[PDB]
């Protein structure tokens, strides 16, 4: 009852969200290096056997279409979930290409009252994205 | 360089 | 025998609440960069929320921005686990 | 240099967005459960391993109940923040 | 690495119990929340915990206490416990008069604000709403 | 009973 179950057939999805070039009509630059975190993450999760897709520069609508179809797929067999946004953010909040799109949107479509082949099962969501402008001057 | 996300 | 709707999520996050977070324009992200490591070395030993506190340490002591402009120079960086986990969690 | 964020842990009782549930006679269901968990494995357990303790106790073995069908047969799952950098031991 | 827990004392646990809030704030009386004081109060006693039970305090009160406890010698201590039992909302606390911002609290204890604590696990426990949400479940 | 905070 304490360890989540792994040894299903699958260890499951591991969606990579690898958001790049924005519209220049949003005023927001380019994420240089997010190519090598891409492709690191791709590795990475490859070594755990997780089925890893790879997802390049999706508007906004495009990334809530694509986590509405995975969360319909059959995840019986499936241990876990993974899901990585790479791309500019705010508090709450990620951004497609064009526009942002609210968090709290995109994982509730794993809700376990909506997902249900992944009702009880460990979702992960990996968020490398600002969260705010506020910085951290440290402290020696 | 290192840039902000 | 109900559990919440909200239960089994893990959110990584890069960074703390209210704040930027650092990409390195060639070695990509300090969290992205840090958790591969993290999870090159550990998954097949530590828990997860272990694996992601050695994250939590690693991007802290061992990054910190250069920039050309005084205002983002010398900025820090720790990342932020948030888990309505029920169970503990191991990749092997 | 640390960040002066850095080795906070925020042990929340509930959700982001969500109300928290108390009873009038035994307390609160996430300090019942907080109280219990660690009485019984703060001498064992790392203490993030603790609080997963307490978040499948709350999630599992509370429901609302009330005379209001609204609040009624409500459940609910602690959240746990942390950026701490190292692993918590009490003993 | 793991902290470091064999400094002369754990440190200190402070309980915040707000149990009477003023008709001003239309906030129900928190029937049960003594019953959680205590119980927290035995739990941090067999940690080694010097605690210190603070009922009743207003939005002030609780902004006064929290300085004074980030100003004070923390240097033989190994960590810091805060316990905050009231209403809230999404980031907030209240004290019995009115709302206070969670994160003003918690930013006395800053790795800069207050050095006898750098490095040192800071645990901040709260028992409150973060909004007016309901989670109707899921049948496993 | 049970009550919200």
């Amino acid at each position: 009852d304490n360890s989540y179950k792994m040894d299903y057939p699958e260890m499951g999805l591991c969606i990579i969200i690898n958001n790049k070039n924005f519209h220049k009509s949003t005023g927001m630059t380019s994420r240089s290096g997010t190519d090598v975190d891409a492709a690191n993450l791709r590795e990475t999760f490859r070594n755990l056997k997780y089925e890893v897709r790879n997802k390049n520069d999706l508007t906004r609508e495009e990334i809530v279409e694509l986590m509405r179809d995975v969360s319909k797929e059959d995840h019986s067999k499936r241990s876990s979930f993974v899901c990585v946004l790479l791309s500019h953010g705010e508090e709450g909040i990620i951004f497609g290409t064009n526009g942002p799109v609210d968090l709290k949107k995109i994982t509730n479509f794993f809700r376990g009252d909506r997902c249900r082949s992944l009702t009880g099962k460990p979702k992960l969501f990996i968020i490398q994205a600002c969260r705010g402008t506020e910085l951290d001057c440290g402290i020696e | 360089v290192d840039k902000v996300d | 025998h109900k559990i919440p709707v909200e239960a089994d999520f893990l959110y990584a996050y890069s960074t703390a609440p209210g704040y930027y977070s650092w990409r390195n324009s060639k070695d990509g992200s300090w969290f992205i960069q840090s958790l591969c490591a993290m999870l090159k070395q550990y998954a097949d030993k530590l828990e997860f929320m272990h694996i992601l506190t050695r994250v939590n340490r690693k991007v802290a002591t061992e990054f910190e921005s250069f920039s050309f402009d005084a205002t983002f120079h010398a900025k820090k960086q720790i990342p932020c686990i948030v888990s309505m986990l029920t169970k503990e969690l191991y990749f092997y």
